[PDB]
């Protein structure tokens, strides 16, 4: 997943 | 005169969404832990809090005229709660993937949600939260949606596909697509609220913030200075400044005429994720959410 945080 | 004072700051799990109530001195935070909190920042006491889910809640807004908050989470759901009682009003799967952003129409009973499913969806609360439209066209996660406050029949969507699309309600294709040249994507888009400039602003992991003329589609300026991903950049609705925040841990206040940095703040809560400004500029309040909590500041 990109932009998980 | 810029004179920044900390009005209230508290620690919590990572704040992903944040919003001001327009008539009560309250701020809503939505957390990566699935919790949401409403604080009175003047008395420094919680109004209400809810363990909504176990997944991150990335998006949350007050709908003040209905006494609601609306939130969207990584479990794919939009939920709406009455903030006076805590009662859940509606709970539905909105997209088959994360929800990044929610916007509320100032005048009509519409909400927009933007998602990792590559769409923006329009929901109508006077029609049983019916899905009234799906805006398709983006090619990566939709990170941010925002209505044009001077014409809320249109709204802008910011995308990891390096574009902003501006759409009209009731029309299936964008009015135009802005090729930002922000090659790592757009995390955020916001409109300048005053009638003298047709401006929008975008923020990117490529460390830049850009100002756009949406009539001509030109880039008016590029603001550099952050050292890590820029999570947001917005125009202040009353003061002649832009406010941005970054994974470098700083907020920056930029002069909105000269596009030069005026002030850089490390509030010491690690990475910054989200922003709100008080809708009527009461005490010129802004608030930002971070890895380690939130802060509410009076700018002067």
């Amino acid at each position: 997943k990109e932009k998980s945080d | 005169k810029l004179d920044i004072k900390k009005t209230f700051s508290n620690r919590s799990d990572r704040v992903k969404g944040i919003d001001f109530h327009p008539t009560e001195p309250w701020v809503l935070t939505t957390l990566y832990s699935g919790r949401v909190e409403i604080w009175n920042y003047e008395t420094q006491v919680e109004v209400r809090s809810i363990q909504v889910t176990e997944t991150p809640v990335r998006a949350g807004k007050f709908i003040a005229r209905k006494n609601w908050i609306i939130v969207g989470s990584d479990d794919f759901r939009i939920r709406v709660f009455n903030y006076n009682t805590g009662e859940k009003v509606v709970d539905f799967e909105a997209h088959p993937d994360y929800i990044r952003s929610i916007a509320v129409h100032p005048t009509k009973p519409y909400v927009l949600s933007g998602s990792d499913d590559l769409t923006v969806k329009l929901w109508n609360w006077e029609n049983n939260w019916a899905l009234e439209q799906t805006f398709e066209g983006h090619e990566h996660f939709v990170m941010c949606v925002a209505f044009n406050p001077k014409d809320p029949s249109t709204f802008a969507s910011g995308c990891l596909d390096r574009t902003v699309k501006v759409w009209s309600l009731g029309q299936s294709t964008p009015n135009f697509t802005l090729t930002t040249g922000q090659e790592r994507g757009v995390n955020y888009v916001d409109y300048y609220p005053l009638p003298d400039k047709p401006y929008m602003i975008t923020a990117s992991d490529d460390l830049t913030i850009k100002i756009w003329d949406y009539q001509t589609k030109s880039c008016v300026a590029t603001l550099e200075g952050h050292m890590s991903n820029v999570s947001f950049a917005v125009f202040h609705p009353t003061l002649p400044i832009i406010i941005s925040g970054s994974e470098d841990g700083t907020l920056k206040i930029w002069n909105s005429s000269t596009y030069k940095v005026e002030k850089t703040l490390n509030v010491g809560l690690e990475r910054s994720w989200c922003i709100a400004t008080h809708p009527t500029g009461r005490k010129n309040y802004i608030a930002s959410g971070f890895d380690n909590g939130f802060t509410v500041l009076s700018l002067g």
